[PDB]
This record gives C-alpha cells, structure tokens and sequence, in this order.
RNA sequence: CUUGACUGCGAGACAGACACGUCGAGCAGGUACGAAAGUAGGUCUUAGUGAUCCGGUGGUUCUGUAUGGAAGGGCCAUCG
RNA sequence: AGCCUGCUUGUGUAGGAUAGGUGGGAGGCUUUGAAGCGUGGACGCCAGUUCGCGUGGAGCCAUCCUUGAAAUACCACCCUGGCAUGCUUGAGGUUCUAACUCUGGUCCGUAAUCCGGAUCGAGGACAGUGUAUGGUGGGCAGUUUGACUGGGGCGGUCUCC
RNA sequence: AUUAAAAACACAGCACUCUGCAAACACGAAAGUGGACGUAUAGGGUGUGACGCCUGCCCGGUGCCGGAAGGUUAAUUGAUG
RNA sequence: AAUGGGUCAGCGACUUAUAUUCAGUGGCAAGCUUAACCGUAUAGGGUAGGCGUAGCGAAAGCGAGUCUUAAUAGGGCGUUUAGUCGCUGGGUAUAGACCCGAAACCGGGCGAUCUAUCCAUGAGCAGGUUGAAGGUUAGGUAACACUGACUGGAGGACCGAACCCACUCCCGUUGAAAAGGUAGGGGAUGACUUGUGGAUCGGAGUGAAAGGCUAAUCAAGCUCGGAGAUAGCUGGUUCUC
RNA sequence: GAGUCGGCAAACAGACUUUGAUCCGGAGAUCUCUGAAUGGGGGAACCCACCUAGGAUAACCUAGGUAUCUUGUACUGAAUCCAUAGGUGCAAGAGGCGAACCAGGGGAACUGAAACAUCUAAGUACCCUGAGGAAAAGAAAUCAACCGAGAUUCCCUUAG
C-alpha cells in the first residue's frame, strides 16, 4: 500500500474548504517514489518505495542504518 | 558535504570537501566509488592515510600514456 | 447681522402589542441677533426611509489571561 | 540582475588646456613635466586628451598666468560613461548519463506471457507521481426557485406620505 | 414482461470528428483489464439512415481548431513603508 | 347524500428523567441547604458548592448608594419588618415527550434460479416451392462481348407444422389464469429458437432505447440498521359532579 | 445408603442392586464425520491421496505423520566470481468464535436551523483492525502568580 517503507507514513485524510466554507472529505498522500539505493557492503542495490522524506533519512543516516531497521521491523529489502 | 576521490571532474578537487547537489552525490559519486559523504565520525582516520591518495592518482594518468596509443590505430574493419 | 441646523439633559404628555415613533415647558453651559422685553434645540405641518450581526475610522477613565506594554475586547462618536 | 581590480575616459558661457567632489597640497625638477611641429594606436556636447616623441636620457600647460560659480603639480577616498573577468543568481536551447520510465530483447529464480533480479537496448532529467495553486468542469452532488390573489397561472402590488 | 408493435428503435449505406500504439476511449483510490494478442482499408464517438437526383446562404453567439505575443492573472517570492 | 365504525371480548394514547418557575404545604430562619463521598448504611457525618443577607455601572471601581454629567443640577436604577431547603400540584426547557401515520434520505449486506445483454458448451427447426453465382455444352466473334440447353442449389428467399411470438375479436375481470382461453394472425436456416453452466448489481448494472428490465417490486431493487427520521398536516385521546 | 435402567411417556418386557447399583462431585479413557478444518479437492457433514513402521496369500488393515504463514536455525545454492535471491528439512508461534467494555483506521444521512449551503445531528450510526480481563493514560519540556501545588484515571462542583 501507500506507505513509506522507512518512515511509515501512510495516507492520512482532511477536508477541501471551499470558499463558502463546503467541506469535503479528501485524502492526503505521500510523495512515495521508487528508488534504488546503493549499498556498498553487499554490493548491490536495494530498492525500496520511500517518501521523499525518507529520502532526506537516508542522506542523513545512511542506507546501512535505515536498512538495519527496516528488517527488525521486518520489512522486504 | 563529500570527499572527492578522483582529480579529472569537470568541477572537483584531489580531496577537497565540496557542496554538490543532492542527485550529483546520491546517484552518480557515491555508487562509484568516487566519493564519500563528509561524515564527522571518521575524520581522524583521513588524516593517517594521506599518502594513498598519490600512487594510484598518479599512476591513472601514467596508464594512459600507453593507452591512448592503440585507440587511434582506425585498424577497425565495419 | 449671523449659526440655536448648539452640548448635557429633561417635568410631563401624544401615540402605541413590542421594536420603534411624536411634541415639549424648564434647568445648566456657552452663543446668534435685538436698545430691551424677548425669539432662537432647524425649515408652515405631516413623506424623503432600514433593525441586528459583521467589518472601517476618530476618541476614551475602562479592560488588558504571570507582570510592564501591546494585541484583541468594552463604552462614546461616526461610515459602509 | 548582485560584487570586486587598476580606476584609467570627464572635451558646456568663459578658461591655451578638465569639471563629480572631498582633505594634506603651491609648485611640478623620479630619464624635467624629453621639448617647438609631429609618425601611429583610440575617441571626441570635434580639432580635447593618453603612449611607442621621427629621433633620445633634452624646459614644457605659466602652480590667478589669465579666466571660470571650484584650476591643473603633489598625494589618499569612492561612484558615474563603464573596459575585462571570476565570487554568484534567474529564465531558454542543445547535449550527456547516472536518477527515473519501458504494457522492448536475452538469461536466471522456474516446468511461469505474473513478478523480481542480472544484463542489453530505448527514452531521459523529460515523462510521471506527491503537495500547493489558477483554469475548465450538470460528468456528479446538495439545495433554492416569496407571498397576496372573488381557485391557480399572467399582469399588478409589497415600505412611507 | 402485464392497456401503445408503430410512422418508434435497429439496419446496410453515408458523412463528420478523434486515435501513431503503453492509442483515442471505458471499468477500476491502484495494480490491472477491455479496446486487441487488433494497428489508420484499424479502433472509439456522433449524426443521418437502402437506392435515384441532390444536399443552397450565414463564422455574428456558443463550441472546436490554430495563431502571435500586448494586456490581465494564482500559489510562491519578499523590495519598501 | 361529508368522515368514521359489521359486532363482541381483550388491548390501545399526557409518561419518565434532569434542570427550572409559580402556587399550596411543612422544617429551619439572617440564614438555609448539602453534592460526591464516609457510613455496623433511609441514621449520623461531609457545608466543597448553591441561593439569601446590597446595589449601581459596559467596566475599573464605588458603595446605601451608584451611573451619566463640566455639574454638589436634573434624570435612570437601588436603599427600614426574609429568605432558603424539602414535599405535592400547574407550567417551561432538553430529551421519541399525548398516541398512531408518510413519500423520502443515508449506511452494511442479499439477489442475474425471473429478466436484459454477453461467454462457454451442447441441440432443434415435418413438408412443399423458387431457382443466384459458378460450371458443362452447342452456337457466335481476332481471345473478349453476347445468345440457348443441361447442370448447380444461393438466399437476414417464399408457403407451411413443431418451436418462438403476440396483431384482432369475443370471453374472462370475485378468472381455470395477479396477464389466460378459443377462433383467426406474424417469423419459421436465422440479426433464429433453446437446454446446461458462467459473468455484469443499486446514482449501480444491462438495454436494436421503452424509463425497458434487474426474482409477480423500478425515474433508483430487496432486506437490516441510523429510526420511535420528519410531518405548521390528518385521525384518535378512556370515570363523575 | 435403597432403590434403579434420562424426558415427552404410562405402561410393558429382559434385567441390575446391601458382596452396595442408580445418583452427585474430582480426575482420567474413548471422542465418527463436518466446521479456522490444516494431506489434495469439494456443492459442510463428501470424494481421492502420499510417506514411514508393523501385521495381512494376487483384496487390504492398524498406528503415526503429510496445510499455509511468521520467527529462529540447519543444509543447499541462480543469473554471477565471491554471496545474495531462491529452495529443502527441522523447532516454536499464529489463524477461528464470542453480548458488551477499550484503543485505533475510515466515516454518513434523515433531523434541527421553523427553507438552506457555514453549522448541527456527530466523530454518532455503520464498516474495519488490534489487545486485555479490563483497556487506555500515566511520574511534568504540567498548572499557577510572585503565593504555591505536584503522575494518571473516576465522581460532585465551579457552570450552562
């Protein structure tokens, strides 16, 4: 489904005010994109759908700590 | 924010730290070995293996003088 | 000649389901005219209009979420 | 479009010759300020000015010498016509491959037209998706569409004198 | 279906228009699937309705298609007061 | 000659909770009263809180006064003898709020054994006509055009049974039948009819299109919930003086 | 401690019990097929299997196993060299049902406003996912005004 397979953001859902103030129920999803991420200590690449805010958690943490805790969690990759 | 590993870019250094874009590093330097990101945990152990960088960075260009030479042969039958 | 087309009110009535509305002697403070009694709170009279809630503007003695201020609110005057 | 370097170029009335000025500054004498005419390089609100003076180690602009709203030589500070470039940023085009995409080939998991993985190819920072935003939008939706009235519809009338 | 069998709908034929393939289009929060294991002589939509003779005028409104690039114009920027 | 009731016997409509106001009736009285809770528990405790003993002002505040005001003037409101807590009635508020009664809206399922389309796999169409294209043959032309004879056996062809349909009349209308029967009628080798299995479903299907059909239901199925929807409407509301 | 062989269902047979039945409680034994249903299918209560061990004379029978997933581990090993995916075997655990209570995900409309859009109804009803006997929350980056109080939950007030 659609959530970040580092951070588990999900969908989450609010309204559409309107300028007459009509509210309507819409939904509210997360930049989750593709991406393969080079992992040097197995000499390949993992490819996991992540937010881009996992992407920015990756950059920060590096791909070895987040994949640590991806598979504790239990996750694919 | 990366150590750069190789002298023949077109914007880079031997080993100096520079600020690139975030694709630059995460797709291109660092799943080929040409960088590294500028980490503050290992810092210490830059500084005691300096003189690595020479010999194989010296010796790339000195592979090249006897590369180029068969390269423009044009003994290549289409 | 000039601003009484004043400010604070207001005894008492008229009208009237209510919200509204109508008239008003007198008192205080300041003024017009008039030599002076005095007249003057708009126009001979009755139409010419619109509630509240929102906002805007000028004051203010009031409030002002720990305190000193502000913000916002309140009252008074006013506009859409 | 932002910033800096030597800051060189300032040609009006009148001033031989220059006005954007501020202070040490009254004489410039470091080959003077190499000089009378002047070779070539530039430009000129045009015959105003810089350097190889044609040769050479040489007194010309006379620092109120006039004149002009402030005078030139000395020496520090900046900007303006702006010379050049990097320290940058913002919009286009082209290209690259490495993100990404493939409802392309070939291996493999495998006895699989799925799906992954590897590789080759092709596109390519586009596409596409997330979020924000303008536009369109009876495709769909929740509603509204007044009263009086010789029945209703139409016309007329709603407040005030 | 159970008061209307028709002049109604359909139809071969016709024309317009869309669609270069991961097609336009449809059902699907999506994956996918139909179109189609088809490929412009194909496929969708629309109107007309065999055949014969024909199918006139108008591009103002509204739509659709193309065109400069001038005004307007959103988020976002964040000068200045 | 408006409604309602065949009749009888049972049942069937002003409740309850919590806040409050007024009356009546009690207890205490410048005071009254407790709520949770404690309790060997309808006691006793617990006075937190509520109302009263003071009002005025929008408020700061000031107070038997206060507000307005330039005003010790006017004017508004207030100020010597009672309130509070039960209990029982009459009202009111919020609750389905005296009872019954919509059409409808929304949410979750259930249904394509009827039907509409489609998919797969089977099978039905007695009998009689008509005689397309092709071929063969004689003619006939440079081969071609074109004529006869024989053959052939086409077709959303024709007449007609089964089958499928449903145009007309009459009957039937409390039917034999919630859509039929009898006489006649249309198609009947196809865009046919049909068995069996499967697919599509409720702002959603399917539709040679009629708002047709989707289990005798259709301009939005059925069922269960929100739900005792809502009804300024209709009907009803029970002993006595 | 004297009757009994359950009930509608009273009788009747053949019987059982003082050497102690029936009856009552505790612990065992057996426990067919279905159903999470779990060997594979399936139209629930049916159909067809495999492996191991033992017994059975051209027919079988007994007792064990044989689902999927997750986690852990062992062995094995593709493209691809190393090792990864993958695959086989073991161990442990799960799944389903239940009126409510609880914590979450998604969430109406009638209704009221005397119409109706903001709003209400209402984070209600409903659907979904987990957990427990309760859950949740909980030990101050909390409130108070210069005084102080100290986690959370629940109740009465402040107060409509």
């Amino acid at each position: 489904s659609r959530v970040c397979q580092v951070t588990g953001k999900g969908p989450v859902t609010g309204n559409n005010i309107s300028h007459a103030h009509n509210k309507t129920r819409r939904r509210f999803l997360p930049n989750l994109q593709h991406h393969r991420f080079w992992v040097e200590s197995e000499k390949r690449f993992v490819r996991l759908r992540v937010s881009a805010k996992g992407m920015r958690i990756i950059d920060k943490r590096g791909i070895e700590a987040v994949l640590a805790d991806l598979r504790a969690r239990g996750e694919k990759f | 924010e990366v150590i750069l590993l190789e002298k023949v870019a077109n914007l880079g250094n031997l080993g100096d730290k520079v600020n690139i874009k975030g694709g630059y590093a995460r797709n291109f330097l660092l799943p080929q070995g040409k960088a590294t990101v500028a980490t503050a945990e290992n810092v210490a152990a830059f500084e005691a293996r300096r003189a690595e960088l020479e010999k194989a960075a010296a010796e790339k260009k000195a592979a090249a003088e006897a590369r180029a030479a068969q390269l423009s042969e044009l003994v290549v039958t289409l």
